[PDB]
RNA sequence: CCCAUAGUAGGCCUAAAAGCAGCCACCAAUUAAGAAAGCGUUCAAGCUCAACACCCACUACCUAAAAAAUCCCAAACAUAUAA
RNA sequence: CUCGAUGUUGGAUCAGGACAUCCCGAUGGUGCAGCCGCUAUUAAAGGUUCGUUUGUUCAACGAUUAAAGUCCUACGUGAUCU
RNA sequence: UGGUAUAUAGUUUAAACAAAACGAAUGAUUUCGACUCAUUAAAUUAUGAUAAUCAUAUUUACCAACCA
């Protein structure tokens, strides 16, 4: 019912470099 | 499950409960 | 009367288990063995 | 002939200019924007700060971990400043003002949608820490009454102490560890991983030695 | 996280009051072990299950003999809670070629080279 | 009376007494000091 | 004195205490006199007299109580405590007072 | 349990402030008793505590509760040598 | 858990149960004179109204009553109804 | 029941250390008045804490709601 806000943080999806 | 720190006293594993009973002053 | 909410031995509110006397003795018997194992692993 | 005894003299003691407890603000001077994790291990285990007396002689000892918000500080302040004699007593804070932000989501919302907004601030406290320290031209029996009254209203197990009772408390626990007739202890078993017991233990139990379970402290455990 | 355990070295340091309790001799240490599994590997980590196979302790209550040397002892310190360690005693000495088929391992840890199965005349 | 989990005397004429398996506080001077253990 | 003052020496007419101080059995009788001779008890009935006659005849101590009704109460204190003597003394006060009224 | 007299209603403030609204001092009589620790009085009176005397109160100062809806819930047991 | 179906509001019918008691009973305290009340302990045997508007549960209002109780029972009960 | 706003001279109304406005008084002005100008009097819902800012309960306003 009551709608909620979204997260404002984007990115941070980089994978490890090994 | 439950976090390691809780407002309520958290029930122990039976093996730990036995350990605490053997190691009593 | 006497309901444990949910399943007995899991979760937040569990059925309490108490340590009997032979359960203590059984654990102490194991300890005395492993304590002597430390002695023979030392020479 | 009832035998009379000498009495201690506090003439050598000095009283500051503001003996009463200063006011504590709800939130810090500058509001924080970066939201923090729960980090529950700030109230877990023994304290490594404010475990000894600095100026006073009587205090409130924490026997457990917890968080203090503004409501707790006002109760301590008013209750102490009202019940104490400003001329012959003084009190100080041994805990900083609320700085850890506590977020909270709005009512009626489902799981997800990011993290909540900062609602209030708290002060983490560990077991073995002094919360309030008092002193002056007074015995312990005078302050012990209203200090325990305060200690009972705190969110954790607390108790009023003095330089003597605290020392005695610690020496009695050491005596218990030495004269314990039980050959089996939590430390010996855990450190050696006897019975494979470290499969049901925690790495912190190597240092806490069974005296702590979450935020709760057990003084009867050796 | 649950991990492998590092046992301190002070644990394996016999005290003077321990030698007058178990009957050992620090100057004349025993040469061989008598290890016997008395606990299940189930509900234990896989690295404990593998050590039990290397030591030939699959079947329980089955004495196996190993050498009392650091490398072997190290493997035993990882599963020291699943086994029973006892020194091998040789009251008659090492078995000779003519005694290999007359031996018997008793519960005392002694290896007798003359298993006659007859009441003692004494 | 008044059910109390922590009994406490409110004057010099209050007296503790154990009756019917529980502790009471009686007072003849001020009958409002009467308490029952809960 | 407190317990005996709430009651009062209303029916009493005279009280007489005789004892031998040097004798070693007069502690009870001398303690009885210490309370009855108090300002609290004596005030309740000014008319009621209280007499102490010391003697050195090697005789036993006695407490003789004269009442208005005419009845008498005698307590030989050699083997009686002050509390026993006082208790009996009070009980008679209550009985004799009710009889008169 | 027992018992309580006195410089004095200390000084100042106050309409009044007398041990006890506040500020200052907190000395002194008597074998012994605070220029008063707690009630109380409009202010006073008045009741206790700390004192002497009497002689053994010759204590603990470590914890205080509980209630839901078909019908409580194995039966029982404190004393014959740890198997 | 159930979508190769566990029919969902309120009401009618019949009610079963808890007591955290609305009335009736027995007690303690009161800033209880008495008459009325406030508060707490104990008590669940018995009882707990009829009407106007609203689909209503509630609510408001009218007239009464010793009192017009709070809840659970698949928000009791549709192979009994509406 | 719920939260959200709420309060300033006698009233009316910006703002809290108290500003202006109606009315009141006062003079100045006119033959006398009205208007106008000038002057004067006049207040912060009250309770507890920060020391004048958050709380506290009121106060009236303001929207919310059995259910299928
Ligand atoms: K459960
Ligand atoms: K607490
Ligand atoms: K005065
Ligand atoms: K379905
Ligand atoms: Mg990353
Ligand atoms: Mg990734
Ligand atoms: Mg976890
Ligand atoms: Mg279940
Ligand atoms: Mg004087
Ligand atoms: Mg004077
Ligand atoms: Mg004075
Ligand atoms: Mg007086
Ligand atoms: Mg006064
Ligand atoms: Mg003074
Ligand atoms: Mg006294
Ligand atoms: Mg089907
Ligand atoms: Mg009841
Ligand atoms: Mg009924
Ligand atoms: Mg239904
Ligand atoms: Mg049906
Ligand atoms: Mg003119
Ligand atoms: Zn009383």
């Amino acid at each position: 019912k009551k709608s909620g806000g979204s997260s404002k943080n984007l990115g941070g999806k980089s994978s490890g470099r090994r | 499950g439950s976090k390691a720190v809780t407002r309520h006293r958290r029930v122990m594993h039976f093996q730990r409960q036995k350990l605490m009973a053997v190691t009593e002053y | 009367r006497g309901r444990i909410p949910g399943r007995q031995w899991i979760g937040k509110h569990r059925r309490p288990r108490f340590v009997s006397l032979r359960a203590k003795q059984n654990m102490i018997r194991r300890l005395e063995i492993e304590a002597e194992n430390h002695y023979w692993l030392s020479m | 002939v009832k035998t009379l005894l000498p009495v201690p003299s506090f003439e050598d003691v000095s009283i500051p200019e503001k003996p009463k407890l200063r006011f504590i603000e709800r939130a810090p001077l500058v509001p924080k924007v970066r939201r923090e994790p729960k980090n529950l291990s700030d109230i877990r285990g023994p304290s490594t700060e404010a475990t000894e007396f600095t100026e006073g002689n009587f205090a409130i000892l924490a026997l457990g971990g917890g968080y203090l918000h503004w409501g707790h500080f006002e109760m301590m302040r008013l209750t102490i400043n009202r019940s104490m004699d400003p001329k012959n007593m003084f009190a100080i804070w041994r805990v900083p003002a609320p700085f850890k932000p506590i977020t909270r989501k709005s009512v009626g919302h489902r799981m997800g949608g990011g993290k909540g907004a900062i609602d209030h601030y708290v002060t983490p406290v560990k077991a073995g820490r002094l919360v309030v320290e008092m002193g002056g031209r007074c015995e312990f029996e005078e302050v012990q009454g209203f200090l325990d009254q305060v200690a009972h209203k705190l969110p954790f197990a607390a108790k009023a102490v003095s330089r003597g009772t605290l020392e005695k408390m610690r020496k009695d626990q050491e005596e218990r560890e030495r004269n314990n007739q039980n050959p089996w202890t939590f430390e010996r078993i855990a450190t050696a991983n006897m019975l494979g017991i470290r499969k049901v233990l925690s790495p912190y139990d190597l240092t806490h030695k069974g005296k702590y379970w979450g935020k709760f402290y057990m003084p009867k455990r050796v | 996280k649950f991990t492998r355990s590092r046992i301190p070295e002070k644990v394996f340091q016999a005290s003077p009051e321990d030698h007058e309790k178990y009957g050992g001799d620090p100057q004349n240490p025993h040469k061989l072990h008598i290890v016997t599994r008395i606990k299940s590997t189930r509900r234990r980590p896989y690295w404990e299950k593998d050590i039990i196979k290397m030591l030939g302790l699959e079947k329980a209550h089955t004495p196996q003999v190993h050498k009392n040397i650091p490398s072997v002892n190290a493997k035993l310190k990882v599963v020291k809670h699943l086994i029973r360690i006892k020194p091998l005693k040789l009251p008659q000495g090492l078995p000779a070629e003519e005694n290999m088929s007359n031996t018997c391992l008793k519960s005392t840890g002694e290896l007798v080279v003359q298993w006659h199965l007859k009441p003692v005349e004494q | 009376f008044k059910n109390k989990t922590v009994l406490k005397k409110r004057c010099k004429d209050c007296y503790l007494v154990k009756r019917r398996g529980r502790w009471y506080v009686y007072c003849k001077t001020h009958p409002r000091h009467k308490q029952r253990q809960m | 004195a407190a317990a005996l003052a709430r009651l009062g020496l209303r029916p009493v007419k005279q009280v007489r205490v005789q004892f031998c101080p040097f004798e070693k059995n007069v502690e009870s009788t001398r303690t009885f006199l210490q309370t009855v001779s108090s300002e609290k008890v004596r005030s309740t009935n000014l008319n009621c007299s209280v007499i102490a006659d010391v003697r050195h005849d090697g005789s036993e101590p006695c407490v003789d109580v004269l009442f208005g009704d005419g009845h008498r109460l005698i307590m030989r204190g050699a083997h009686l405590t002050a509390l026993e003597m006082l208790t009996a003394f009070a009980s008679h006060i209550r009985a004799r007072d009710a009889a008169g009224s």
